[PDB]
């Protein structure tokens, strides 16, 4: 129970700083008047995309 | 014609937002999208707006969110030029030198923010957040941005209004 645990938390904690760390990635690009996704930096490395 | 344009400019972009009576923030509509200062509180006065969701930063202290298609005609040119003029927003003219922006003392209070900053061509530049005095004239602070990734300048000191 203790092994899991240990593992549940540890993959917890490692999506929950995946999430910061996408955030971090372009939320300055969510800002910025009209320009687009940056494409020839990044197209799916950080999953920065939401339709259009 | 020369801030004749300002004026007419200001209507139907900025939007009111208060607490209780009490005007904070003022939001401004280019770009597709609504930004505002994140580090006040209130609420719109546009019904629209406030059913939308909206993100939020932590240290930049701006908001980016999506625009419906109805109100299309309300969106500035948004191009970044950097030269050291004038640029006249709603209370007075602006003096700008060594990448700072300078306001005479007096022409503004505590509590003002929100108010864009646009070139004399009718092109938006950034958003004013406030400033301190420094002798005969108060610095301010901005966000700047070349095409893109948005950046603050906050000299020593500064204190938004």
């Amino acid at each position: 129970s203790a092994a899991c645990l240990a593992v549940v938390l540890s993959l917890l904690a490692s999506c929950y700083m995946f999430a910061t760390a996408r955030r971090k990635c372009l939320t300055p690009y969510a800002l910025t008047p009209g320009a687009v996704v940056p494409v020839t930096l990044g197209v799916l490395c950080c999953a920065p995309r939401a339709h259009a | 014609k020369r801030e004749r344009m300002c004026m007419k400019i200001e209507n139907d972009c900025i939007f009111e937002v208060k607490l209780d009576g009490k005007v904070t923030g003022y939001a401004c509509l280019v770009g597709d999208k609504v930004m505002k200062p994140a580090h006040v509180k209130g609420v719109i006065d546009n019904p629209d707006l406030a059913k939308l969701t909206y993100k939020k930063s932590s240290k930049y202290d701006l908001e980016c969110a999506q625009i419906p298609v109805h109100m299309k005609s309300d969106a500035s040119k948004y191009t970044h030029e950097k030269p050291e003029g004038h640029y006249n927003w709603h209370h007075g003219a602006v003096q700008y030198s060594g990448g700072r922006f300078t306001i005479p003392t007096g022409a503004g209070k505590p509590g003002d923010s929100g108010r864009p900053i646009f070139d004399n061509k009718g092109r938006v530049v950034a958003i004013v957040l406030g400033g301190a005095n420094e002798g005969a004239r108060t610095a301010l602070s901005v966000v700047t941005w070349t095409k893109d990734m948005v950046t603050r300048y906050t000299p020593e000191g500064t204190e938004e209004w």
